[PDB]
RNA sequence: GUAAAGCGCACGCAGGCGGUUUGUUAAGUCAGAUGUGAAAUCCCCGGGCUCAACCUGGGAACUGCAUCUGAUACUGGCAAGCUUGAGUCUCGUAGAGGGGGGUAGAAUUCCAGGUGUAGCGGUGAAAUGCGUAGAGAUCUGGAGGAAUACCGGUGGCGAAGGCGGCCCCCUGGACGAAGACUGACGCUCAGGUGCGAAAGCGUGGGGAGCAAACAGGAUUAGAUACCCUGGUAGUCCACGCCGUAAACGAUGUCGACUUGGAGGUUGUGCCCUUGAGGCGUGGCUUCCGGAGCUAACGCGUUAAGUCGACCGCCUGGGGAGUAC
């Protein structure tokens, strides 16, 4: 309940039939999240990770929102982990094979960036072959290092990264993310009722789940 | 109107395993409970209760086994304008054994399997699965 | 419709007792008194084929419960028919 | 629903189906038995011709009917109830609901007179046409018939077709509110009865505008059309007939279940009513849409989802909704 009292339900009244057994109750032209329920969930969820975290757990954290991005890229990262904050690439989970290949081309990309490597043709090629880094990584970079599939899962919300828990499920990858009022829970696995977004919400649950992944590889 | 108040019964039962509805209720009478009672005792309702007194309701809760409902198929037989009176050895086998056909004998409402056995034959009123 | 004062009147002269508007009884005698009031009505204009479907229904209706009268009292359907000299 | 297929819509006899309880009965129903259900076939087991076909012993089967003895859950009969179905009473509410009679104002046309003068009218241009016998325009007065701008709506009423100025009279339905009352009196309905857009038909009225036909003027290769100038039926009224339509939601009626979001119309309750405000609880009605359904499009608590009672209809295209 501690840091939990500073986030509660979310989303007007748009809601979803299908969040409506975790939901509070309604106040003030919007429901609350039924915490009480919403506890279990907390743990059992990261007891979850932590097991196969133990093995270089490949937990791969998704968040394109605005918001959660510039968290995920320290949270996600400060741990054997995976962050994922810009524009979830169509595939890079099920067309692997075919998006790798993009990661390898952004590797050799930063050697050249690396040292006296990117010293070739006039500032033209050379601002052309930069700014292609810029990008690459901005998708790649956070899951360049990770020559096979995740083994886990964790997207902040079930919603704006629809495509990315659509893709896991069907490769057969548990997943753990935050759905609210407004979201759909027939996807995730592991539900985790919890406002969508909320600045404190977010970073919340990110380092919560953060060190019970670090703390898992033993 | 409610022509046939038996198949509200069973229709509503379904309509709920698919709502995932908790329980279900229902103005209750002699043989309503009965089949209730067959479908509690061979395991396709957790329990069930009828409440009022002087208007009897019927407290019938659904029963879900994992993922999914217990009841997957459940389908009038001998509904009105076409009853249905079987023998004792015309007794139907639902879903090959797998499932029951509550049978209203002279000595009950029981099922297909036990009525059988019994040796006594009577009319058939619904195959849940 | 009828008049109040029309009304209670008439549902007392065949109500079981008093104030009992649901007696078969008073409904029968309830509804042949609009019936062979509207009949004035219907003598004229004659065209107001729209007013006309409702006094069908009451007279239907009114069928529907002298028969079930007789199939509930073969005594009282009897004795009704004669204060309001219907069903020939 | 769009492939063939929901009667254009209602009322309703026979018929089919019937909420709930106790008792009762035992007809349907279930059980047993006894007759009988020809033998032969068929079938199972077993015999005989070297085998097989074929022949044969026994049994099964003949799922049918009748009688006797039981059983009584369900259906049926009877008795007694009950109240949630259906209906009645009291008081209201909204409404282009229906039948009748009044009456207002806007405009059109026509007639009469004033003013006034060479145009008007029309088209893509024109022309027919109307004009110096004075049109058009403008004004004044009068006649006459038809329809009701605005309000007006993604709105309301109705069974359907359909139903718009205002006032009155006669009249039907729907909805709500508290209660009080009857006590399943219900749902569907072949046949049957009635209602039925427009066009059309009969008699007799009416006739401003519009307008099949018809007549001119254009266009065109032609133009028995589209366009223009005219114009008869009819359109309006009364009474009677005709019964069709893409009579369409192209979706029969009654009832029960099944996530949600948004908007309209109408009743009632309750609120610091302090207010538009907000909180309930009924009716009807639009849009989006989930599950599920569907061949797809799409339907989606007003289903085309999940079910029950009854009815109607389909069975390849053309010939033909024709012939007889
Ligand atoms: C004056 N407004 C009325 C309004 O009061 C109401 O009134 C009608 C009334 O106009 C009808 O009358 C109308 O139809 C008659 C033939 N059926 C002929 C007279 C005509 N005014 C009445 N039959 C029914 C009322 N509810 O509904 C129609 C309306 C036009 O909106
Ligand atoms: C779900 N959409 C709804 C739409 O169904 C409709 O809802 C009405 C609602 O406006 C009425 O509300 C009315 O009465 C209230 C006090 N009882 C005060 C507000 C008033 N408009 C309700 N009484 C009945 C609903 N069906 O109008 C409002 C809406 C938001 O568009
Ligand atoms: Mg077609
Ligand atoms: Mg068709
Ligand atoms: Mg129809
Ligand atoms: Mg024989
Ligand atoms: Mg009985
Ligand atoms: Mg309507
Ligand atoms: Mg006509
Ligand atoms: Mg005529
Ligand atoms: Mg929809």
């Amino acid at each position: 309940m501690l840091k939990a009292g500073v986030h509660f339900g979310h989303q007007t009244r748009y809601w979803n039939p299908k969040m409506k057994p975790f939901i509070f109750g309604a106040r003030n032209k919007v429901h609350i999240i039924n915490l009480e329920k919403t506890v279990p969930m907390f743990n059992e969820a990261l007891a979850e990770l932590n097991k196969i975290a133990s093995r270089k757990g490949k937990i791969l954290f998704v968040g394109t929102k605005r918001a959660a991005s510039e968290a995920v890229k320290d949270a996600a990262l400060s741990c054997d982990q995976f962050f994922v904050n810009h524009r979830w690439l169509g595939g890079m989970l099920t067309n692997w094979k075919t998006v790798r290949q993009s990661i390898k081309r952004l590797k050799d990309l930063e050697t050249q960036s690396q040292d006296g490597t990117f010293d070739k043709l006039t500032k033209k090629e050379a601002l052309m072959r930069t700014r292609e880094l810029e990008k690459l990584e901005n998708s790649l970079g956070g899951i360049k290092d990770m020559g096979g599939l995740p083994d886990a899962l964790f997207v902040i919300d079930a919603d704006h990264e629809h495509i990315a828990i659509k893709e896991a499920n069907n490769l057969g990858i548990p997943v753990f993310a935050i759905v609210d009022t407004n979201s759909d829970p027939d996807g995730v696995d592991f539900v985790i009722p919890g406002n969508d977004d909320a600045i404190r919400a977010v970073t919340l649950y990110l380092g919560a789940v953060a060190a019970t992944v670090r703390e898992g590889r033993s | 109107s409610m022509q046939d108040p038996i198949a509200d019964m069973l229709t509503r039962i379904r309509n709920g395993q698919a709502a995932n509805k908790a329980a279900v209720t229902m103005p209750s009478s002699k043989l309503k409970v009965a089949i209730a009672n067959v479908l509690k005792e061979e395991g396709f309702i957790e329990d069930f209760k009828v409440e009022g007194d002087t208007k009897p309701e019927l407290e019938l809760t659904l029963k879900y086994f994992q993922g999914k409902a217990v009841v997957e198929s459940i389908q009038r037989v001998s509904r009105p304008g076409l009853r249905i009176y079987k023998r004792k050895d015309e007794l139907p086998k639902v879903m090959a054994g797998l499932g029951i056909a509550v049978v209203s004998t002279s000595k009950g409402v029981m099922t297909d399997r036990a009525a059988r056995q019994a040796g006594l034959g009577g009319e058939i009123i619904c195959y849940v699965a | 419709s009828l008049s109040t004062e029309a009304t209670a009147k008439i549902v007392s002269e065949f109500g079981r007792d008093a104030n009992d508007t649901g007696s078969t009884e008073v409904q029968v005698a309830l509804l042949t008194a609009q019936i062979n009031h509207l009949q004035g009505h219907f003598a004229e204009h004659k065209k107001d084929h729209h007013s006309r479907r409702g006094l069908l229904r009451m007279v239907s209706q009114r069928r529907k419960l002298l028969d079930y009268l007789k199939r509930k009292d073969v005594a009282r359907y009897t004795q009704l028919i004669e204060r309001l000299g219907l069903r020939r």
